[PDB]
C-alpha cells in the first residue's frame, strides 16, 4: 500500500505505507477521521515541513526499514551539515 | 471453610445485631476482624489469607448496610469521634459503604 | 515518589536511579547480604514507576543506562539484567547518550551480553541521528529548536 | 536490493526492485500507483532515455549506488511527449 | 450509544494527542489523554451510575433467565464498557469489573 | 497433546516443533499472514506444555534449537526469539546437541544475538564436555556405557 | 564447608563444599539422612568411582565455580584420551 | 588467582589462593582444613622444600602454571622427619 505526503512545497511524496508508519505521528494521522476507508489517495499533507526535508524522512524510511534488524555493518545515516537542523525538528514531529 | 465461615459469621453478626447497638456492634465487628487476621493466619494457607477476610467482611459488615448507613447519620452528626473512625474502617472495606457516609459528612 | 521528586544526589552524582542499577553500590556486612542486592530489578521498577529522572548524568557523564551496561556478570544473573535493561529502555532511557567522553552505553559494554541486550533494545530513530550529526559539526540550535529537543541534543 | 525515487514535475514514488528486474514491472507500478496508461511513462536515468527492454542490472543501478540512504534517482514525464521536469526541492543555509 | 460513540472517541483523541503523550504527559500524576478520556468516564458517569447501571444490569439478566430476550449488545456493550474503561490499568485490569459487576 | 503424541513428521523430518520454531514455514497469502506469523513464541510455548519432542531430531539433523537460532530476524521482534529459546531451554533441550554435521547451536546461528542469548542458557556439564572428548577422539563406547550415554555420545 | 570426596582408592579428595554442590547426587548424597550437620568430616564414600578419574571430576568442579558466568573465550577443558569415557560414566553417576 | 592439589599420602585438599599470596595462608588454610597445626607441616613443590617467608608468585605458582583446569601439586608432610611418600592415582585403562 502507498500513501502519500505533502510538504510545505506540495511536493507529493508516495511512500509505500509500512515504510511510512514507523514515524508515530504518520501512524496517528492515518488513524482516527483520517482513515479515508476508499484506498484511493490516502495522503495526509504537512503544512510546516519542507520538501527537501521529506525526502531525508522518506529516505530514512526506507533506510530503517532496510537496516532494522542487520546489525552487521549499519551504514551511517548521510545528513548534510544544512539538512541537520530541520531534519531533527522533522523526525521530532513525526516522533519518527 | 469459606461457606463454613460464612455460616458462622452471618449467625453471629445476627446474634451481634440483637443485643447491641451501632455503636457497640462495630467495636465487636472489628474485633472479630482483628481476631480472623489472626485466627486464618496461624491456620490457614497466605493465598487465604484476603479471602476469608473479604467474605467475614461481606458477611457481617456488607450484608448489614441497612443497619450501618442509617446509623450513620447520627454517628456524624453528632461527632462521635471513636465511633466514626470505627464505621469509616468498616465501610471502607465494603464496595458501596462509604459513597452514603462521605454524603452524610458532607450534609 | 516524594523523595524521588527531593531528587538526591550521591557525592558522585549518581542519582537514586544510578545506585539501584550499580554493582559497586555498598551492603553492609550483616543480613543485608541475604536480602538486599544490587543491581535489582524490582528496586529499579519502582524507582522507574515513581517517575525516577530516567535520563540523570552524573558528574562523569554516565547514565542511568551506562552503569548497568557495564556489569561484570551477565549470565549468572541473566534476568535481573535483562529486566533493568527493558525497564529503563521502556522508560525512555536514550540508549544512544553520550557521557562527558562521548561513550555511548554500548561503547561502554565490556561486555557481549550486555551490549548486545542493549542492541535489542535500541530503536533506531532518524531523530538521534539527526541531533548526533547536529552536535558532532557544532551547528548552534540554541532557541532555534524546541525546548524539548536541546537536552535531547544534549544528551548526544 | 536496487532504490529508486521516481520523480514527476513534483511527484516522488520510493521503490524498492530487485538486484537485475526488468523495467516493465517498475513501470506497471507506477502505473498501477498513478492509474495511468504506459504510453506516456518513459523513463529517465540523468537525461538518457529508456524504453521497456533493459534492466537494473547494466543500466547503472548498482546496489552499491542505489543504497537507501541516498536513493538513486529517475525521472518521468507525461504526454497528454515531454522532456525533465524535475524540480530541486529547496536549500535553506544555515 | 454514548460507550459506543465515546470510546473510539476516546481511542481516535489519543492518537489526536500523540505528540502530548509522548513528549509531555509521559516526562511529566499525569495520564496520557487515551487513560485520561477513560478516567474521566470511570469516575464522572459510571461510578455516580453504580446503584442504576448495575441494579437495571441484573434485572436484564434476570429477565433473560425468566425466558424474555433483552439487547444482547447493550447488555454485553454495558458490561464490556466495566472492563474496558481500565485497559490502561497495568495492575488488575479487571479490578473495577469484579468489584462493580461480579460481587453483585 | 493428542496431536503431538500422534507425532507427525514432514517430509524433511520437521516434527510438530520444528515448524513452529522456523522462519521458512510458509504462510498463505490471504489474512493468516496477519495473524499466524512464524515463530511464534506462543504457540512454541503451548506445544512445549503438551509434551513436545523438544529435542527431536529432522532427517537433516536439526534440533527444535538449531532451527531458530538460524532466525534472520533477530532485533525487531527479540521478544518472540528469546521467549522462544527459554522456553525450549528450561523444558528439555540440549543446548550442546550436534546435527548430523558436526554443528553445534552456537555455529549454526549465523546471529551475533541468537548466539549469545542462547550461551546465556548454556549450563556446561562436565558430562557434555566429556561426550564431545569421547566422539572427536573415537572412542569405541559400545557396551562400556550406560545405553543411555550411547545416545548421549550420539547426540555430541 | 569442605566435603571429603573419598574414592574407590581411598584418596580422600577434600574440596570447598559449594564447588561440589554443582553436581546434583553430591547435592543429594548430603541431603537427608547424610547431613551430618556438626562440620566435622561431612565424608562422601565414592566407592565406585576411581581416584584417577574424581581428580578429574574436581578440577572440573573448580573450573565450572571459576568460569560460570564468565563466557568470555573460557579455556577447553583438558580430558585425555584415555580417562574419557571414564568420565564420561562419572559425569553421568555424578550429574553435571 | 592461583590454584593448588595440596598432596598427603591420599588426602587431596582442592585450595585457591590470590595471585598474591605467601606460603602461610596456605598453613593457616591446611590447619583450618585437616586440623593440624602449621608448626608441624611444611609445604613443599616438586619434592623440594618451600619456606614460610617467599611469596607464591615468584615460587612457581604462576597463574598460567596453576590454572584452575591443571593445578600444580603441593606436597605435605605431617611430624609424628618424615620424607614426602604422596601416592599418584590410579592408573587408566589402555585405550579399548
Amino acid at each position: 500500500m502507498y500513501v502519500k505526503l505533502i510538504s510545505s512545497d506540495g511536493h507529493e511524496f508516495i511512500v509505500k505505507r509500512e515504510h511510512a508508519l514507523t514515524s508515530g505521528t504518520i501512524k496517528a494521522m492515518l488513524s482516527g477521521p483520517g482513515q479515508f476507508a476508499e484506498n484511493e489517495t490516502n495522503e495526509v499533507n504537512f503544512r510546516e515541513i519542507p520538501s527537501h526535508v521529506l525526502s531525508k524522512v522518506c529516505m530514512y524510511f526506507t533506510y530503517k526499514v532496510r537496516y532494522t534488524n542487520s546489525s552487521t555493518e549499519i551504514p551511517e545515516f548521510p545528513i548534510a551539515p544544512e539538512i541537520a537542523l530541520e531534519l531533527l525538528m522533522a523526525a521530532n514531529f513525526l516522533d519518527c | 471453610f469459606l461457606t463454613e465461615t460464612g455460616e458462622y459469621y452471618k449467625q453471629e453478626a445476627s446474634n451481634l445485631l440483637q443485643e447491641s447497638n451501632c455503636s457497640q456492634y462495630m467495636e465487636k465487628v472489628l474485633g472479630r476482624l482483628k481476631d480472623e487476621e489472626i485466627r486464618c493466619r496461624k491456620y490457614l494457607h497466605p493465598s487465604s489469607y484476603t479471602k476469608v477476610i473479604h467474605e467475614c467482611q461481606q458477611r457481617m459488615v456488607a450484608d448489614h448496610l441497612q443497619f450501618l448507613h442509617a446509623e450513620c447519620h447520627n454517628i456524624i452528626r453528632q461527632e462521635k469521634k471513636n465511633d466514626m473512625a470505627n464505621m469509616y474502617v468498616l465501610l471502607r472495606a465494603v464496595s458501596t459503604g462509604l459513597p452514603h457516609m462521605i454524603q452524610e459528612l458532607q450534609n | 515518589y516524594n523523595l524521588i521528586h527531593l531528587d538526591p544526589r550521591t557525592r558522585e552524582g549518581f542519582t537514586l536511579l544510578h545506585l539501584a542499577v550499580n554493582s559497586n553500590t555498598p551492603v553492609d556486612d550483616f543480613h543485608t547480604n541475604d536480602v538486599c542486592s544490587f543491581p535489582n530489578a524490582l528496586v529499579t521498577k519502582l524507582l522507574l514507576d515513581c517517575g525516577a529522572e530516567v535520563n540523570a548524568v552524573d558528574n562523569e557523564g554516565n547514565s542511568a543506562l551506562h552503569i548497568i551496561v557495564q556489569y561484570n556478570r551477565p549470565i549468572s544473573d541473566f534476568l535481573t539484567l535483562h529486566s533493568i535493561i527493558i525497564s529503563l529502555v521502556e522508560a525512555g532511557a536514550h540508549t544512544d547518550m553520550t557521557n562527558k567522553q562521548n561513550k555511548t552505553p554500548l561503547d561502554k559494554s565490556t561486555t557481549g551480553v550486555s551490549e548486545i541486550l542493549l542492541k535489542t533494545q535500541m530503536k533506531m530513530s532518524l531523530k538521534c541521528l539527526a541531533a548526533r550529526a547536529v552536535r558532532a559539526n557544532d551547528i548552534n540550535y540554541q532557541d532555534q529548536i524546541p525546548r524539548t529537543l536541546e537536552e535531547f541534543v544534549g544528551f548526544h | 536490493d536496487v532504490f529508486l525515487m521516481i520523480r514527476r514535475h513534483k511527484t516522488t514514488i520510493f521503490t524498492d526492485a530487485k538486484e537485475s528486474s526488468t523495467v516493465f514491472e517498475l513501470k506497471r507500478i507506477v502505473e498501477g500507483i498513478l492509474k495511468r496508461p504506459p504510453d506516456e511513462q518513459r523513463l529517465y536515468k540523468d537525461d538518457q532515455l529508456l524504453d521497456d527492454g533493459k534492466t537494473l542490472g547494466e543500466c547503472g543501478f548498482t546496489s552499491q549506488t542505489a543504497r537507501p540512504q541516498a536513493p538513486a534517482t529517475v525521472g518521468l514525464a507525461f504526454r497528454a511527449f515531454e522532456a525533465l521536469c524535475i524540480e530541486p526541492f529547496s536549500s535553506p543555509p544555515e | 450509544r454514548y460507550w459506543e460513540e465515546y470510546s473510539k472517541g476516546a481511542d481516535y483523541m489519543d492518537c489526536l494527542y500523540r505528540y502530548l503523550n509522548t513528549q509531555f504527559i509521559k516526562k511529566n500524576p499525569l495520564m496520557e489523554i487515551g487513560e485520561l478520556a477513560l478516567d474521566m468516564w470511570r469516575k464522572l458517569m459510571v461510578e455516580p451510575l453504580q446503584a442504576i447501571l448495575i441494579r437495571m444490569l441484573l434485572r436484564e439478566i434476570k429477565n433473560d433467565r425468566g425466558g424474555e430476550d433483552p439487547n444482547q449488545k447493550v447488555i454485553h456493550g454495558v458490561i464490556n464498557s466495566f472492563v474496558h474503561v481500565e485497559q490502561y490499568k497495568k495492575k488488575f485490569p479487571l479490578k473495577f469489573y469484579q468489584e462493580i459487576f461480579e460481587s453483585p
